[PDB]
């Protein structure tokens, strides 16, 4: 269970960055550890990109900053780019050599991702005796502080 | 009896042991006696000498 | 109420170790009675204590990572806990790398 | 019970007047009453000549 | 009772009118009434000729 | 609930304008597609917010 899912936009001399944070409550009987990673395959987040396209990037393909799940819009100075003229493989963008001196702009979707930054309640406890033969110790849900994976971006597990 | 309490178990909260069937048989034998007195009847076969 | 709500802990009582250097005032790092801490501990005592807000408190530093986490504890009756007294919770295991 | 940001509240069917199984027992007593009326119609009224 | 934000709270079956075992005693009295009716049908009414 | 409580707005979606200077990385100030902002906007969409 996840709460307070903030984007946390930052605008810097180096460029934009996301430092957003969320609060997570785990299932029972789990020991989450620092920098453990979560992905939420149901939830897709919008992001934007722009690249200048040059002979090297034509031959080698543009390595995308984000782990693009799908493209919602792609365009250039000459207009929209049609799906026969671009391809994504291995999170590389390949373009028709037609565009050897153009800049391409994209809107994309990617899966939501988090890393465990800190643990706000790492232990909660209960001895349970009712209807048990003897007292059983049980570990109640942890509260996690989750930070978004902007700076270093890794593929989805599958 | 248990069929009429489908989805319930009677269980000692200090041990988790279910109640023994001996109590069920005891209660049934007394319930038959009660039924044989609420109505002026003999349910179970027996030889009577009068 | 406290015996119902608290977790079982081992309490051991702090005192300054008599290994402190009579001039510099610092502990001997090889002392067996205290492993370089200035504080020695008496034999453990079994008690129950109720504990709240058990935060890990991760820090990331140029020297490396460190934990500075903090919690709030409510003692049993009629106890005089003293500074730097130490508790361990044998039921509760924490992951580390 | 409230502990470290977990809170639970329960109201039970037990009360200072009624026991936890009051409702089921009342319904069973209604069923018994219907059955007994039927069976006391099947067997007749007792009578004797003085 | 509350200490340092831990809260524990009870409402019991006791009350200013009813004792802790009120409901069970009431049910036992109902059962006694049924049993006595049955047994007072088995043994007869007392009578004497003056 | 949202349709009752919200005001009608026109929403238009951001994207970076392809007029950015391929070296300096800054927008062309004369660009007609974006009036000196680095961000171009898609056609408006009617929504309630
Ligand atoms: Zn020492
Ligand atoms: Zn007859
Ligand atoms: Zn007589
Ligand atoms: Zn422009």
């Amino acid at each position: 269970a996840i709460q307070s899912q903030e984007k946390g936009t930052n605008q810097l001399d180096i460029g934009i960055l996301d430092t957003g944070t969320a609060i997570g409550t785990t299932q029972l009987e789990k020991r989450i550890s620092y920098r453990d990673r979560f992905t939420v395959p149901e939830v897709l987040m919008p992001q934007q990109m722009i690249y200048f396209v040059n002979k090297d990037r034509i031959k080698k393909g543009i390595p995308l900053y984000y782990d693009v799940k799908e493209i919602t819009y792609i365009a250039t100075q000459d207009g929209t780019v049609y799906e026969e003229d671009y391809e994504i493989k291995n999170n590389r963008l390949y373009l028709n050599e037609k565009y050897e001196n153009h800049t391409v702009t994209l809107k994309i979707l990617m899966t939501l991702r988090y890393v465990v930054s800190d643990i706000l309640k790492e232990s909660r406890y209960q001895y349970t005796k009712f209807n048990q033969p003897k007292s059983k110790f049980e570990n109640l849900p942890q509260k996690l502080l989750l930070k978004r994976e902007d700076v270093i971006v890794l593929q989805d597990p599958y | 009896v248990k069929a009429y309490m489908f989805g319930i178990v009677v269980q000692n909260p200090d041990t988790g042991q279910p109640m023994g069937d001996e109590f069920y048989n005891h209660i049934l034998e007394r319930a038959v006696g009660k039924a044989e007195r609420a109505l002026d009847i003999s349910i179970l076969p027996d030889t009577q000498h009068e | 109420f406290i015996n119902d709500r608290g977790i079982k802990v081992l309490w051991e009582e702090a005192y300054f170790c008599p290994c402190l250097n009579p001039d510099t005032g610092h502990p001997r790092v090889d002392c067996p009675r205290c492993h370089g801490k200035g504080i020695a501990y008496l034999p453990p005592k079994e008690t129950i204590m109720a504990i709240q807000s058990q935060e890990k408190g991760t820090n990331q530093l140029d020297i490396g990572i460190l934990d500075t986490g903090t919690a709030i504890g409510t003692t049993q009756l009629e106890k005089r806990i003293s500074y730097r007294d130490r508790f361990t919770v044998p039921e509760v295991l924490m992951p580390q790398q | 019970l409230e502990v470290d940001g977990i809170t639970e509240t329960i109201g039970t069917t037990q009360s200072a007047m009624y026991g936890g199984a009051s409702a089921q027992i009342l319904q069973i007593n209604e069923d018994i009453k219907e059955l007994l009326d039927g069976l006391r119609a099947y067997f007749g009224y007792n009578m004797i000549g003085l």
